[PDB]
């Protein structure tokens, strides 16, 4: 049949597409004791078992194709929700948004295992002590709040702080023109939607999102001072969907600026 | 009856009629009182019994009536009962009103003396103290804001709030020393209360409210108590936001606390409202998130019950309509759980009984229709429903929502934290939180794991307790050293992070993997920096540990030492055991939990001097009715159920059993069937819920185990519930299962000391081969990197040799016994002991896998052992033995050369030994001595049952009963055989079970023990219940829910590998106490010794012949051996093989050499060729496959007969038949041809007439049918597409024979117990008559798998005892000694009447199977025959035959330039009919 | 059928189903207040329509919702003013509005607490004693 032939041709492109393997990271004492290094190992562990599943996968459904395999159940319900062009349930294991097509999933995937890949090369390079000078995607990475957690833990560890007394500060830079602090991570591919952020001052604009360059996470101390009137808490969404809420990060708006226009106008962060 | 007095309506009939019939007995009235009234256990009376003096709680908390009610005076039920309610609300309104007046005495006062308080405290009840702070609270604060109306004024608010937190300052105070568990809980009520009171004051205070009638105040829940008003009820009214609350005074006793959070404030503010608009509302939201308990508070807080029904999978509608009715007319709250989780049905019939209750609810602001009757619904009823993510559709308007969705886990940790007296409890909770949050998050994920609030919780309260008893050490050590004794200065240097990591640890640890405990002092450190916890080793419990474990022969240590991890682990549950009710260890089969938490038992007992006792009940063997009590729905009669009983035997407290420490342990698997029962006990209520209505307190020494070795079907809600243990196969090391074997062989004998000697000295000489990285470890280990038939566990391999090691010893002292002259020497018994130790690991580790992982095995342990071994080039260790002077001698020798009598050939009783068969029976013994129950697998065939039921009955004294399980076994038949060949009796010791015949060990042979189907929990009820008595030697008789041990009673299973269709895989817990042996195919050499034996006395009918018989035995195994070989499994489901098929194949020989007096060679060579034809070419599907078989048969009898002639003794149409000549001989088939075509004008005239055409392909397979239907157990199995013809080929050859046709007319109705009469039927018509019977069978006969495996049944025993049973049987044997009796055969006993109705089944009955192209079992019983499809000759047969009455002759036809030739042997010139037909 | 989009045929929509009567009782301010409300629901349940951004998530504000909030009304609005004719808009329980219908109603169904803050914000910039001045401003630079 015709679609057996475009089904062939399409699990051929994404075997092409998908990158080949992932390396998982090498375990040390010293490595277990850092925060981020054991966060990093978790999610190249689960990065690269779902990209064996996903590799094993096309690798039997292009068998079946060429017709040297019989068609199981499983792979029968796969080939099925292949042709229908819905998520099969298997392969989708980290959160996603409920209508991205298999297309699209696929290349968010090689996105992710391309990501995940450089991260396992710089750790092996160096080690926990480079690991923290890694830029990341938030939508990159499968449980972008864990990476919150672990920051958070290893700046506790590094200055012997206890983590209740640590506070979320975010500094928007230029990614040539940025500090890395001992307590800042850059943090990319956010974006900003429904304003501007100049100098780290938001501002209300008619763009439908804006880009921001590199979003540094520093961890201070918690001041106990009250939070100024010019100051606004905005959600930062895993999707545009809006149905992950991974944390808040607190903006100060320019002079002149309405906060409660900032809320009305469902400002917020999406990491994709 | 019920209309008046309308609170007593929440009872059902059987509780109304027992009040009704136990009126005057005010006694047994006590029950219903628990089952409406809140906090009420009993009604305290005098001993005259008639009047009501008083009302006490579960806990212990009682209230005086005021005017106590007299039964005398009210005689009626209902009048006396309306009074006792009026009184005890009465009696809580005055109780109040004076503890009002007591607090508002403590109420504006700049200190409070603590002994006055707690005075008021003791006086009081919980909710009573607990109303009254609210009360004078909000009665201050009013006065206060009357005081502010005017504004701008002075704020007497911060007052209120100072002698708020001097309150707070005594009640922190008073917690930290020792108090009665009562008074702690009032305590930590009144401290919840009062923070929360405190902080809604700050608040008021920070917003700077001058106005008693400014909304921030309306909203906050107020309390308004009127002293003079005359009616109880209105005196005091629950007014909060616009809403106004009058109390419900009902007695609740003790509850806990809900801690007032915000979301619960919001909570109370929108279902207040929504009440306040007359309907209920709808908090959904996720799991683990207090809905349910904001519910509970909002219920407790206005004096009213909810009844929170849990909404599982598997829910009841008519005790639920009960349930409801009762709450309607009662005016009680409802409120439900997990809503979304009911069926759709079950969903809909929910929404319509709910909506129609909240359409009555609406039209109030009466009666309503329930369940065919008229309910009053009082006024202040309300409904509400917990959903997790919506509304159904029809409730969507009538409800209002609320989303749950996260709780305030911090300002709950930091205000019980405050409520158990622990000081910085904002830092402590600010901590604690984040560090669940990071375990439920960092740590990796398992079925066991559990991080909720309700873990949290349990945490906290946990860490008071530590607290409290670390404050008595240090106040006991104060009062030893020195004098200077004061609460508050200990209070204040008391480390508190310490101990809050303290409990922590002593919560989660045991819980934890073994990689997780490092990330867990990970995280500690993170959350709790540079401060750090030291375990307080037990030291008394370890020296009584030490010596239970010596007086157990278990091996004990300390910290690395061997054994250091179990005894840690034993300490663990130990300390679970002490902070919690409900344990669970959690651990793969062989980490040694039984025996853990036994010896845990053993030395609390010898420590404390309480008697422990242990009731092992396993959930799954019984059924869950039985398993808590059945209620009968027409008689209503209650009978308590197993767990029930011993709960109610617990409370009764008859011999002192509360003054023990009793420990119930749930020995078997979980899942979400009856544990949702056991939910409502594992939680802070602790209570035994039972359908009846009663419920059960469960009392402080009770505790709950579930000793499951896998938690992957456990819900989340009995997680969260219990502690864990986690006891992972590390924990108990291979050294430590040799130590406890070798002390125990050194200590115990085996026939209960000569024999106790000769233990001792067999272990000195094993020892050095069971120390650590031994040979026995190292080939343990290699054996693991092999492949099995079935899983391989550790222990099972363990206790296989253990066992076989026992035997060797046995085998020394019958040695030692039958020469006393003579006892063997030290050297002769080491060199045996080495042996048997090289051979028992060899058939233990290995014995359970192909002959090529032995080999393996073999090899490897040559290369690595030291111990004397076979100097064979190539026969492996295996195939030796060691005898009893220490020496290898092969199995050979032991194997004899019997000769089978010719009437004999091939009977089923015959079991020609051989090589295999000895290996078998040896080991089979070997594990018979021991009794331990032992399964053998293999491939369809090879002989399994034979083997088994022929070394069953070699031993005299062991009786054999067979059981044929299915794939809708359940328990109840093993029950049936116990009742049929055993008995109950009563011993001292309990009630036994043992056979009825004295002097006997019965054993239940399983035919298929991996066949029945595992629930949708994937487990085994009679799997489990088998091992139950395999372990525990005993179980419990549902009749009366008593223990009952097995004497003299033991298993033996047989089964197919799992890979196989059809069969489930054992469980480990099962397989752990079986060892499997796997029963290869016989080898080339035992297949030529036994059908050479076979042979050898079929020819002696023939003298001239004898000397052939055995080229013709090495021919026919030769033959089978290709045969096998190159017709796999993997071209068709069907191409098996088996030495079933060489039994057939000499049965049909002898079978057909019979008749014949004298047969020249020729003729031999022909018969064996048919039969090879008949058995191992037609079951084929390509012409290929065909023409090979032919070549090599060929072959075959050149090779092994070449003194012969190929043309006479292989001719090619090799057409047998009977129909021709008296006897069963070669006929041309022409001759065949012309007489089957005059029986098939016969069958038109007699039979049914449809025109049928004889082709060539019909020739052959009529003759076959006729082969088949002539044998003894003939049965066939025609494969082939619809319409060939099989069944009326089938029915056309029985009825030329001479048999009588049979099919089934099966219909969708058609259920089993029609299938197992028709079969009776059939049976009784084919051996009680001596009436042979064509059974026809098609696959669209079967309805289901059973119905397969009872023909499966029939056609390999010959007959199923299943069918005859009881009444049915007796009508059997009945005609079968009739039939006897007109045969001429005079029998008397049953077993010689079942033996001749069963040979006479085998003789006649004939069942043949059509299948349109799968158990592989199935194949094997059956020849199965390829009918195919109509071939292009076949279909241009009936095209000339049915059309040569037409006339298609035309001369005018002129032959095609190119004729179409798809007919293979169509005629050079075409005329017109052939033409047409092709 | 669906209902016609738009904030005007939305109020259109939520006046007809408001009986006569009920709108014009003894306070005047009464039917002002009533058309508040109205406004604030129509607003909300346009807004619905933009999910991603208007909202989180499609919550079932429906009319339900409207008559509870009505009922609400009605009832404080008879607790505040015993039967007069004009009351001042100062004494008017905005507090008791606004707190009403920002947990119990149009806030039940609301589980992100984003979402609940950006009804707080509407409710506060709505529902306060300014309104009933004519340079009330019910939305800002619209066009
Ligand atoms: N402390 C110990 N030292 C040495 N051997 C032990 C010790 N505890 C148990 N054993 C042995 O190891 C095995 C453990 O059996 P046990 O029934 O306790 O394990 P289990 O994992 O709880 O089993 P199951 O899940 O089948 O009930 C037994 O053979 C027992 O004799
Ligand atoms: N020692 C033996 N004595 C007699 N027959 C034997 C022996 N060993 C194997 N056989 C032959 O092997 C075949 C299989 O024997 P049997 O019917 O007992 O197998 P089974 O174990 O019941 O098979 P299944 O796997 O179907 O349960 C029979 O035809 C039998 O003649
Ligand atoms: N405000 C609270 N005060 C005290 N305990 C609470 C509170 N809220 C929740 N809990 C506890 O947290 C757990 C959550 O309640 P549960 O009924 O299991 O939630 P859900 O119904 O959402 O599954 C329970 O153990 C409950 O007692
Ligand atoms: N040898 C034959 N010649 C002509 N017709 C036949 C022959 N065998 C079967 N039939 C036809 O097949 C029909 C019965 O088919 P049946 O044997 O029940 O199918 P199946 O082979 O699936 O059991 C009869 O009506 C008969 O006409
Ligand atoms: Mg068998």
């Amino acid at each position: 049949p015709a679609w057996m032939r475009t089904l062939h041709t399409t699990a051929s492109n994404w075997l092409h597409l998908i990158p080949q393997t992932l390396s998982h990271l090498k375990r040390t004492v010293e490595n277990i004791k850092d925060p981020l290094f054991r966060f990093f190992e978790r999610e190249v562990k689960m990065g690269a078992k779902l990209l064996q599943d996903v590799r094993q996968d096309l690798a039997d459904v292009v068998q079946v194709c060429e017709g040297k395999k019989k068609q199981t159940n499983y792979l029968r319900t796969l080939i099925n929700e292949l042709v229908k062009g819905i998520l099969p349930r298997s392969w989708s294991h980290y959160t996603v948004p409920a209508g991205m097509t298999v297309i699209q999933w696929v290349s968010d995937f090689s996105e992710r295992i391309k990501q995940l890949q450089n991260i396992s090369l710089a750790a092996a390079s160096g080690g926990a002590k480079e690991l923290k000078n890694i830029h990341v995607c938030l939508g990159g990475l499968f449980v972008p709040e864990a990476y919150i957690t672990a920051t958070r833990q290893y700046v506790a560890q590094a200055n012997s702080w206890s983590l209740e007394e640590l506070c979320l500060e975010v500094n928007v830079t230029t990614s040539q023109g940025a500090t890395l602090d001992a307590c800042s991570f850059g943090v990319t591919g956010l974006k900003l939607q429904g304003a501007t952020c100049n100098n780290n001052k938001l501002s209300l604009s008619n763009a439908i999102s804006t880009a921001l360059p590199l979003t540094q996470l520093r961890w201070v101390k918690q001041t106990n001072t009250e939070k100024k009137a010019s100051v606004v808490t905005l959600p930062v969404y895993l999707n545009f969907t809006r149905a992950d809420l991974i944390f808040t990060v607190d903006f100060e708006i320019a002079t002149k600026e309405d906060p409660r226009s900032f809320y009305e106008r469902g400002v917020a962060v999406l990491c994709t | 009856e019920r209309s008046s007095f309308p609170r007593f309506y929440f009872v059902g009939d059987e509780d109304l009629l027992e009040i009704i019939g136990n009126s005057k007995n005010v006694a047994k009235l006590q029950k219903h009182f628990k089952k409406m009234f809140a906090g009420v256990s009993s009604i305290i009376l005098n001993e005259d019994n008639s009047v009501v003096l008083g009302i006490s709680s579960r806990e212990g908390e009682e209230v005086m009536f005021k005017t106590p009610v007299s039964i005398t005076e009210h005689p009626k039920i209902n009048e006396w009962l309306t009074l006792v309610e009026k009184e005890m609300r009465v009696t809580l309104a005055k109780l109040l009103a004076e503890s009002v007046t007591e607090v508002e005495i403590f109420g504006k006062a700049t200190s409070i003396d603590p002994n006055t308080y707690i005075t008021w405290i003791d006086k009081y009840q919980a909710q009573l103290v607990v109303l009254s702070a609210q009360i004078a609270w909000s009665e201050n604060v009013e006065t206060a804001l009357s005081s502010m109306g005017g504004g701008g004024d002075a704020a007497p608010l911060h007052s209120v709030l100072s002698n708020v937190e001097v309150t707070l300052n005594v009640l922190a105070d008073s917690v930290l020393m020792e108090q009665p568990p009562l008074r702690r809980r009032k305590l930590e009520h009144l401290i919840t209360e009062l923070v929360h009171q405190r902080d809604v004051t700050r608040s008021l205070i920070k917003s700077k409210i001058d106005n008693a009638k400014s909304f921030e105040w309306l909203s906050q829940m107020r309390f308004y108590f009127d002293p003079k008003q005359t009616d109880v009820l209105q005196q005091l009214s629950i007014q909060m936001a616009n809403a106004k609350f009058n109390y419900g005074f009902e007695y609740l006793g003790v509850q806990d606390k809900l801690v007032q959070t915000p979301l619960t404030d919001r909570c109370y503010l929108t279902m207040t409202q929504a009440l306040e608009a007359r309907l209920g509302g709808s908090p959904f939201g996720p799991a683990g998130t207090g809905k349910t308990e904001s519910v509970k508070a909002l219920g407790h807080q206005l004096g009213r019950f909810v009844l929170v029904f849990n909404c599982d999978e598997t829910f009841d509608f008519q005790a639920m309509g009960r349930i409801f009715v009762g709450l309607c007319q009662v005016g009680a709250w409802g409120c439900f759980d997990e809503f979304n989780r009911l069926e759709e049905r079950m969903l809909s019939a929910v929404s319509q009984q709910v909506q129609c209750i909240q359409e009555a609810l609406r039209e109030h602001s009466i009666t309503c229709e329930l369940l065919n009757k008229q309910v009053k619904v009082s006024p202040d009823m309300a409904i509400f429903i917990t959903m997790n993510p919506n509304l159904p559709d029809n409730l969507k308007k009538l409800f209002r929502s609320l989303a749950m969705t996260k709780p305030d886990r911090q300002l709950i940790a930091q205000v019980m934290l405050y409520s158990q007296g622990f000081r910085t409890a904002e830092v402590l909770a600010n901590k604690i939180v984040p560090f669940f949050k990071l375990c439920d998050e960092q740590l990796s994920s398992q079925s066991h794991y559990d991080f909720g609030l309700r873990a949290l919780k349990s945490v906290l309260v946990s860490a008071g307790n530590v607290k409290r008893e670390r404050i008595q050490k240090i106040k006991r050590e104060k009062e030893e050293r020195g004098e200077a004794v004061d609460e508050g200065e200990i209070a204040e240097n008391l480390p508190e992070q310490e101990i809050l990591i303290q409990s922590v640890c002593e919560t989660m640890v045991p819980k934890l993997v073994a990689e997780d405990i490092p990330l867990l002092f990970s995280l500690l450190s993170d959350v709790f920096p540079g401060v750090q916890y030291h375990r307080g080793e037990m030291t008394a419990l370890r020296e009584e540990l030490k010596k239970v474990c010596q007086e157990m022969y278990l091996t004990y240590g300390d910290g690395e030492e061997v054994g250091g991890m179990w005894v840690e682990k034993v300490l663990q549950l130990y300390q679970i055991t002490q902070i919690n009710h409900g344990l669970m260890m959690v651990g793969p089969s062989g980490s040694g939990k039984s025996m853990a938490w036994r010896v845990l038992l053993k030395a609390l007992e010898r420590l404390e001097g309480v008697e422990g006792v242990a009731h092992i009940i396993d959930p799954k063997a019984i059924s869950k009715d039985h398993l808590y009590g059945t209620l009968d729905p027409n008689t209503r009669e209650w009978t308590d159920g197993l767990f029930t009983h011993v709960l109610r035997k617990i409370i009764d407290s008859v011999r002192g059993e509360l003054q023990k420490r009793q420990w119930i342990v749930f020995d078997g698997d979980v899942d979400p069937e009856w544990v949702e029962n056991l939910n409502s006990v594992l939680d802070d209520n602790k209570l035994l819920t039972l359908p009846n209505g009663e419920r059960l307190s469960l009392p402080p020494n009770v505790r709950i185990m579930f000793e499951v070795q896998d938690l992957k079907y456990a819900t989340l809600a009995t997680v969260s519930r219990c502690g864990m243990v986690w006891f992972s196969e590390d924990v108990l090391s291979t050294d430590m299962i040799f130590n406890n074997f070798l002390a125990r062989l050194r200590s115990i004998p085996l026939d209960e000391s000569p024999m106790l000697q000769i233990q001792r000295d067999a272990a000195t000489i094993m020892q050095p081969y069971f120390t650590s990285n031994g040979l026995v470890t190292k080939a343990l280990e290699h054996a693991f990197q092999l492949e099995h038939i079935m899983d391989l566990t550790r222990l099972r391999c363990l206790g296989s040799l253990f066992s076989m090691l026992h035997q060797a010893c046995r085998n020394v002292a019958q040695y030692n016994a039958n020469h006393p002259d003579f006892p063997m020497q030290i050297e002769q018994l080491e060199r045996y002991i080495q042996r048997y130790l090289v051979y028992a690991i060899l058939w233990s580790l290995s014995g359970d896998s192909r002959l090529k992982m032995r080999a393996e095995l073999g090899e490897y342990i040559r290369r690595i052992t030291t111990v004397p071994l076979p100097t064979a080039p190539n026969i492996p260790i295996i195939d030796y033995e060691v005898s009893i002077s220490g020496e290898w001698s092969p199995w050979q020798a032991k194997v004899p050369q019997i000769e089978v009598e010719t009437h004999k050939v091939a009977a089923p009783d015959v079991v020609v030994p051989t090589l295999d068969t000895v290996r078998h029976e040896a080991l089979l013994y070997t594990w018979l001595a021991e009794h331990k129950p032992l399964v053998l697998c293999g491939p369809p065939g090879s002989g399994k049952t034979m083997t088994l039921f022929s070394a069953l009955r070699a031993l005299p004294d062991m009786e054999v009963v067979g059981l044929n399980f299915s794939s809708a076994t359940t328990p109840e038949l093993l029950l049936k055989t116990f009742d049929h060949y055993c008995e109950y009796r009563r011993t001292p010791n309990g009630v036994v079970l043992a056979p009825v015949q004295l002097g006997k060990w019965l054993v239940l042979f399983c035919d298929e023990i991996n066949l029945p189907d595992m629930d949708k929990y994937g487990t085994q009820r009679v799997i489990s219940f088998i091992r139950q008595m395999v372990e525990h030697g005993g179980f419990y008789r549902t009749s009366d829910q008593t223990w009952v041990k097995l004497e003299r009673i033991q298993f033996v299973g047989a089964c197919n590998p799992p890979t196989d269709p059809g069969r489930k895989p054992l469980s480990h817990r099962f397989l752990r106490h079986v060892p499997v042996v796997y029963v290869d195919y016989p080898g080339p050499a035992s297949l030529t010794q036994i059908y050479g034996t076979f042979n050898r006395a079929m020819l002696r009918l023939i003298p001239s012949l004898r000397t052939y018989a055995e080229p013709l035995t090495a021919a026919m195994v030769e033959f089978y051996t290709m045969s096998q070989e190159r017709f796999t499994q993997d071209t068709q489901p069907h191409y098996i093989y088996s030495p079933r098929e060489m039994t057939r194949w000499v049965r049909g020989i002898f079978e057909a050499l019979r008749p014949l007096e004298t047969l020249p060679v020729e003729g031999l060579i022909r018969i064996w060729a048919h039969e090879a034809l008949r058995l191992f070419q037609d079951r084929l599907v390509e012409d290929e496959e065909r023409r090979w078989t032919d070549e090599n048969i060929d072959t075959v009898a050149l090779k092994h007969f070449p003194n012969i002639d190929r043309e006479k003794a292989m001719s090619r149409p090799i057409l047998y038949s009977n129909w021709l000549s008296k006897d069963y001989i070669p006929v041309d088939q022409e001759e065949l041809r012309d007489y089957v075509k005059a029986r098939l004008k016969v069958f038109y005239e007699e039979e049914l007439d449809v025109p049928l055409v004889l082709f060539n392909e019909v020739l052959d397979h009529v003759l076959r049918i006729d082969r088949i239907f002539r044998q003894p157990q003939g049965h066939l199995l025609l494969i082939g597409v619809s319409g060939a013809g099989k069944t009326t080929l089938s029915r056309f050859v029985a009825w030329m024979n001479g048999l009588s046709v049979y099919q089934i007319k099966v219909h969708r109705k058609y259920t089993g117990e029609d299938f197992d009469e028709d079969l009776r039927t059939v049976l009784r018509r084919s051996g009680c008559k001596n009436e042979k019977i064509a059974f026809i069978m098609d696959e669209s006969n079967v309805l289901d798998s059973g119905f397969l495996e009872r023909m499966n049944t029939l056609l390999a025993n010959g007959e199923v005892p299943g069918l005859f049973e009881g009444d049915e049987y007796a009508t059997l044997m009945t005609q079968c000694k009739e039939g006897a009796q007109k045969e001429g055969l005079m029998l008397d006993s049953h077993e010689e009447l079942y033996k001749w109705f069963t040979s006479q089944v085998i003789r006649n009955l004939h069942v043949v199977f059509t299948m349109n192209p799968t158990s592989p079992a199935l194949f094997n019983r059956c020849v199965l025959n390829w009918f195919g499809d109509w071939s292009t000759e076949a279909l241009y047969q009936v095209g000339k035959e049915f059309t040569s009455k037409m006339d298609l002759e035309k001369p005018n036809y002129i032959v095609p330039d190119y004729m179409p030739v798809v007919y293979d042997k169509l005629p050079q010139p075409p005329s017109h009919r052939e033409a047409i037909v092709n | 059928f669906e209902p016609p989009p738009g904030v005007k045929a939305n109020m259109l929509r939520t006046f007809s189903s408001i009986p006569v009567s009920r709108i014009c009782k003894s306070p005047n301010e009464r039917a002002r207040l009533y058309f508040l409300l109205a406004w604030f629901h129509a607003i909300i349940q346009e807004r619905l329509r933009y999910a991603p951004l208007g909202w989180s998530k499609k919550y079932e504000f429906g009319e339900s919702d409207l008559r509870s909030a009505c009922d609400t009304v009605d009832t404080w609005l008879d607790d505040t003013a015993k039967g007069r004719q004009n009351i001042s808009p100062d004494k008017i329980p905005w507090s008791a509005l606004k707190t009403l219908m920002a947990q119990s109603i149009y806030g039940g169904r609301v589980d992100n607490e984003f979402d609940q803050r950006l009804l707080n914000t509407f409710l506060e910039r709505l529902f306060t004693t300014r309104s009933f001045d004519s340079e009330f401003k019910l939305a800002c630079k619209v066009d």
